[PDB]
């Protein structure tokens, strides 16, 4: 799984 | 999904992925039913036998996706849950009766080419379309077999099965709040939902108004695409009064 | 309101590749 934006 | 096909872009724009924060992980399918409400299976959120009991802040929703693994920048939309609601008569101890939950999104999402809500059935739509032999469609990022996993959203079209055949396929006591779907052994096609597909939608397209209705929620199955076994789906219309209750109230 | 009408298909009068299989089962 590709890492998502930390903001969420 | 087992023996499905790769989805076309925008083919299921109500499909929602339920996504665990840590480990950053696919948990379940789900569906968008308005700008701030997502429908899924209760057992995606509360399932004591697996030690599953998720809180809001454990989970994200990702809407508008196609790729299982990639972060689909400028396309997908990642949303946080304000509240999880589980049907109060959800039965996890026995047969998954009333396997349904709503999720209220922190903020309403903007619709797009890839993000768009599905309809929920009215009595007449249900009575018309929910018939044995009529096909619906299931989508999800779940496993390709019992045993592995898809690069993109998978799709499969499955016929609704006569209730006595559903009942005779299993030792589980079926309720009126579920239905079953899948091809029988001597039919040419096969296909099933598999692990990671639960909570996603079983949809049908109305031949009257050309709109897509969510008639079921991927609920359970014993294995994936085993001969003589069928997938079971929460009967969405049967629980609509509960849905409308919650929504005209939060 | 416009529930269940897909931007890339029904809203453009385009069919997806297997929707016919559903409509035929009716
Ligand atoms: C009525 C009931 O309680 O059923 C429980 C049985 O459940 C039996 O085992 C499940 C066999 C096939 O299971 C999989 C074997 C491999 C993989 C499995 O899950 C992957 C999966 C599949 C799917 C879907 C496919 C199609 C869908 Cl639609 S969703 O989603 N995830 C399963 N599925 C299960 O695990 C579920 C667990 C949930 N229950 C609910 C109905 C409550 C159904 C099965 C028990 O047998 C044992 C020990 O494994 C059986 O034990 C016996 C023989 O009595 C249980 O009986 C009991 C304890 O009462």
């Amino acid at each position: 799984f590709e890492e998502i934006p930390e903001e969420y | 999904i087992v023996e499905g096909s790769d989805a076309e872009i925008g083919m299921s724009p109500w499909q929602v992925m339920l996504f665990r924060k840590s480990p950053q992980e696919l948990l379940c399918g789900a569906s968008l039913i308005s700008d701030r409400w997502v429908l899924t299976a209760a057992h995606c959120l509360l399932y004591p036998p697996w030690d599953k009991n998720f809180t809001e802040n454990d989970l994200l929703v990702r809407i508008g996706k196609h790729s299982r693994t990639r972060y689909e920048r400028n396309i997908e939309k990642i949303s946080m849950l304000e509240k999880i609601y589980i049907h109060p008569r959800y039965n996890w101890r026995e047969n998954l009766d009333r396997d349904i939950a709503l999720m209220k999104l922190k903020k309403p999402v903007a619709f797009s080419d890839y993000i768009h809500p599905v309809c929920l059935p009215d009595r007449e739509t249900a009575a018309s379309l929910l018939q044995a032999g009529y096909k619906g469609r299931v989508t999800g990022w779940g496993n390709l077999k019992e045993t592995g996993q898809p690069s993109v959203l998978q799709v499969v079209n499955l016929p609704i099965v006569e209730r006595p055949v559903c009942k005779d396929s299993t030792r589980i006591r079926i309720t009126d709040n579920m239905f079953c779907a899948g091809y029988k052994p001597d039919e040419g096609k096969r296909g099933d939902a598999c692990e990671g597909d639960s909570g996603g939608p079983f949809v049908m397209k109305s031949p009257f108004n050309n709109r897509w209705y969510q008639m079921g929620i991927v609920s359970w199955g014993e294995g994936c695409d085993r001969d003589g076994k069928y997938g079971f789906y929460t009967h969405v219309f049967r629980l609509k009064k509960w849905i409308q209750k919650v929504i005209d109230q939060f | 309101a416009d529930c269940g009408l897909r931007p890339l298909f029904e809203k453009k009068s385009l069919e997806d590749k297997t929707e016919r299989e559903l409509l035929e089962s009716y």
